[PDB]
């Protein structure tokens, strides 16, 4: 709540604008490494959410090819950062690990 | 033939110390040099094989 | 496998292009060209020199005392 | 005993690929030391233009 | 339809460098593999002449050698070209392992192990190529180096007199040796192209680590040109050396025929081996070395199973960034170390550089990832 | 995360699957000794004692 909190928060959004993935416009969850359940949980996002990712993650690849960055006003702030993805994976992961349960027995 | 902490020999390559009898005393080698089967014929020849 | 027509799929993106015949091979070369090479720079020196001045701080320093500990004063 | 032979053999050592590579590589052991016995044996008793000249040009 | 496409040849030519969609992303750092493939076929092409001529015979090792840069026409660039080819060659191939680790290209367990192989083949291909001119160096190097498998409990001993074809570094030791260099860099092009084979399933990762398939181009115009520039550019490190530095990375020892009872005081493998040469004596046991020095290449392998990280690159993650480059800094001290004589500093520093080598990637990295993962509420 | 393997069922299929495992091992054994004539293991066995 107090002081505390705020000093791990603070500790996270230095570490996120040192990432710097917010730099080329990007999301934490579009970084996100694809494996098996990551495929999924991007297969399973609705219309929406799928189309913005895509163009997210265009708009970086252009822009790290070129090697620029976008302007200081357009990077997305800490805060504002929305993980899409997460519910989808968790999701994901939870049902894997019940066929895993189910396997052992 | 006279190098090294001991007086007897150094080996360079990995930094073996040996002393005058040939022993190994400092580096990495793990044992004494070898000594061949040798006998003295007389007082001014040895024969060593 | 691989192919185009096959990658994946995309939709309501635009992409405007244009001839290299129209167009100059290097735009303001100098110009954007050196702002962005020094910010480039700035953006990883914190990450990258720092191991490298620490060797570079070893090596000078190995060296002097390995060539001053082979000369001797009293005993 | 005849049927039973090669059944017993089937049965026994056969069926598990196990069995069956335990089985040839032990019997390439044994056959390869009598094959070499045998021929070898063969070869000495169509000659017998060396070794026997031992017994005579040595023995000390 | 187009020839290009269904031609049963060009099929294979055309989906490995014309059409194969490639990220319209990967940098200057992507152009190593191309280069690694160009240091073969010039080691291969060179290296062909240079068999033409040289002969492998103790009596006629040096000799021909030097035969080759005096009266062989223009067999001096030749002899030159091949020797700092090999240099090149160990440049891009450590380059190329670079970008992987700190791409996290390695994802891709085939393509990579294919990798390792690729390098003990190239490492176990130049270490016999050198034995061959018959210098100082080469005998001895060549002796260090072979002996080392003595080691191995049991077995050690009859392992060593085996690859020697006899009790030492002999007449036997040096045909066998020119053989093998022949024959080594082909089965290296052929398992080279099982790498591409294996790659090819996927595509080329890239800076970000993000998918590309939403942004891929043509390799041919982009990826044809972007790699005829960088061969340019290495025909111009290669051409600096052997045309300018000659001998800059090599030991002038190697130019004094070889003596079996000499044993020079200075006594290094060549420069593309000082590293793990440092990692080898900071341990002052037979066995230990040795398993530590294999333990410091095949540990290339291992790497996978250590990644931690929620993200593939490293381009997102500063502690793994400076972890990296500690750990290509800590390389620079074990060349440094391997480089000089096992003595004051030297000896504990190389101890030192040893452990953490270690330490920052069985241990330092993975742990970096865990850390960067909980800072991301990942 | 090798936990994935551990429960019930694993326990069972490794039991069923040792045998054949064993007798892997001992075609490796005998496979081995009669490769390099293991002067060490073959003395002990009686018929291959070709000395
Ligand atoms: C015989 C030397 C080698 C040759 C000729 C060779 C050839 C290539 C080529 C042509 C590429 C194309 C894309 C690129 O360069 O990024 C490549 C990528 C790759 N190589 Fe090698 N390679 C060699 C050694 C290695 C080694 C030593 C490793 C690591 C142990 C390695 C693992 C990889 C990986 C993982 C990639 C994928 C790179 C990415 O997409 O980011 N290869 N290689
Ligand atoms: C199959 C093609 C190759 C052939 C025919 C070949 C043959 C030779 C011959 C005859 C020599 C002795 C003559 C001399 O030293 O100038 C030599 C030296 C050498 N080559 Fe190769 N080799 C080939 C591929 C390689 C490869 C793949 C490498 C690894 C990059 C390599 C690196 C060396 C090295 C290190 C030496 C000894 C150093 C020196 O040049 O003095 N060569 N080679
Ligand atoms: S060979 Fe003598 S110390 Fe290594």
């Amino acid at each position: 709540v107090s002081a505390s909190s705020r000093w791990l928060e603070g500790i996270r959004k230095w570490y996120y604008n040192a990432a710097g993935f917010n730099k080329l416009g990007l999301m934490r969850d579009d970084t996100i490494h694809e494996n098996d359940d990551v495929k999924e949980a991007i297969r399973r996002l609705p219309e929406n959410l799928y189309d913005d990712r895509v163009f997210r993650i265009k708009r970086a690849l252009d822009l790290s090819m070129r090697q620029q960055i976008l302007p200081k006003e357009q990077w997305t702030k800490y805060e504002e950062d929305k993980s899409y993805l997460e519910p989808y994976l968790k999701e994901v992961i939870r049902e894997r690990k019940e066929r895993e349960e189910w396997a052992k027995k | 033939a006279n190098a090294g902490d001991f007086g007897g020999y150094y080996c360079p390559c990995h930094g073996s110390h040996y002393d005058a009898s040939g022993r190994i005393r400092k580096g990495p080698a793990p044992l004494n040099l070898e000594v061949p089967s040798y006998e003295f014929t007389s007082d001014d020849m040895v024969i060593v094989g | 496998g691989r192919q185009f027509g096959h990658l994946t799929r995309v939709r309501h993106v635009i992409t405007y292009s244009l001839s290299p015949f129209e167009q100059r091979a290097f735009p303001h070369y100098f110009s954007k060209g050196i702002p962005n090479v020094l910010r480039r720079t700035r953006a990883c020196i914190l990450r990258v020199a720092p191991p490298f001045v620490a060797f570079y701080l070893v090596y000078t320093w190995g060296t002097q005392e390995f060539e001053k500990s082979k000369r001797k004063n009293p005993a | 005993v005849a049927p039973t032979l090669t059944a017993r053999l089937y049965s026994l050592l056969f069926r598990r690929t196990s069995t069956f590579a335990l089985t040839i590589v032990v019997g390439a052991l044994f056959f390869e030391r009598a094959f070499d016995q045998g021929a070898d044996a063969i070869y000495e008793h169509i000659n017998e233009g060396k070794l026997w000249k031992h017994i005579k040009h040595k023995y000390e | 339809t187009n020839i290009r496409k269904s031609h049963p040849l060009m099929k294979i030519v055309n989906n490995a460098f014309i059409d194969l969609p490639a990220p319209s992303n990967i940098s200057s750092w992507w152009n190593f593999g191309s280069l690694l493939g160009i240091c073969l076929i010039l080691q291969i092409l060179t290296g062909l002449f240079l068999a033409m001529h040289y002969t492998s015979d103790t009596t006629t090792a040096f000799s021909s050698v030097t035969h080759i840069c005096r009266d062989v026409n223009y067999g001096w660039i030749i002899r030159y070209m091949h020797a700092n080819g090999a240099s090149m060659f160990f440049i891009c191939l450590y380059m190329h392992v670079g970008r992987g680790l700190y791409y996290g290209s390695y994802t891709f367990l085939e393509t990579w192990n294919i990798g390792v192989i690729l390098l003990l083949t190239v490492m176990a291909t130049a270490f016999m190529g050198y034995v061959l001119p018959w210098g100082q160096m080469s005998f001895w190097g060549a002796t260090v180096i072979t002996n080392l498998l003595s080691a191995i409990p049991y077995i050690g001993t009859n392992l060593v007199e085996w690859i020697w074809g006899g009790f030492s570094v002999d007449k036997a030791t040096l045909t066998r040796f020119f053989a093998f260099h022949f024959i080594l860099p082909f089965i290296i092009m052929a398992i080279a192209m099982v790498h591409l084979l294996f790659l090819h399933e996927t595509g080329s990762n890239n800076p970000t680590g993000i998918s590309s398939d939403v942004d891929k181009i043509p390799f041919h115009p982009y990826y044809t040109i972007k790699d005829i520039l960088g061969a340019l550019l290495l025909i111009l490190a290669l051409m600096l050396l052997v045309l300018f530095a000659p001998d800059l990375l090599g030991d002038p020892d190697n130019y004094t025929p070889a003596n079996p009872l000499n044993t020079p005081p200075h006594i290094k493998p060549e420069w593309y081996f000082l590293f793990a040469y440092a990692i080898l004596r900071s341990i002052p046991n037979k066995l230990g070395g040795v398993l530590a020095l294999a333990f410091s290449i095949l540990i290339l392998a291992l790497i996978p199973l250590l990644h931690t990280s929620k993200q593939r690159s490293m381009m997102f993650r500063p502690l793994s960034q400076c972890l990296f480059w500690a750990l290509v800094a800590d390389l620079l001290t074990l060349t440094w170390i391997g480089g000089q004589p096992v003595e004051h500093p030297y000896i504990t520093i190389g101890q030192l550089a040893s452990v953490l080598y270690f330490l920052l990637i069985l241990v330092l990295m993975p742990t970096a990832g865990t850390i960067e993962n909980k800072l991301l509420k990942w | 995360m090798l936990t994935r393997f551990l429960g019930p069922r694993y326990r069972q299929l490794a039991r069923n699957w040792v045998p054949t495992a064993q007798l892997w091992g001992a075609v490796g054994a005998v496979g081995l000794v009669w490769a390099t004539d293991w002067r060490l293991i073959l003395d002990w066995v009686p018929y291959i004692n070709g000395k």
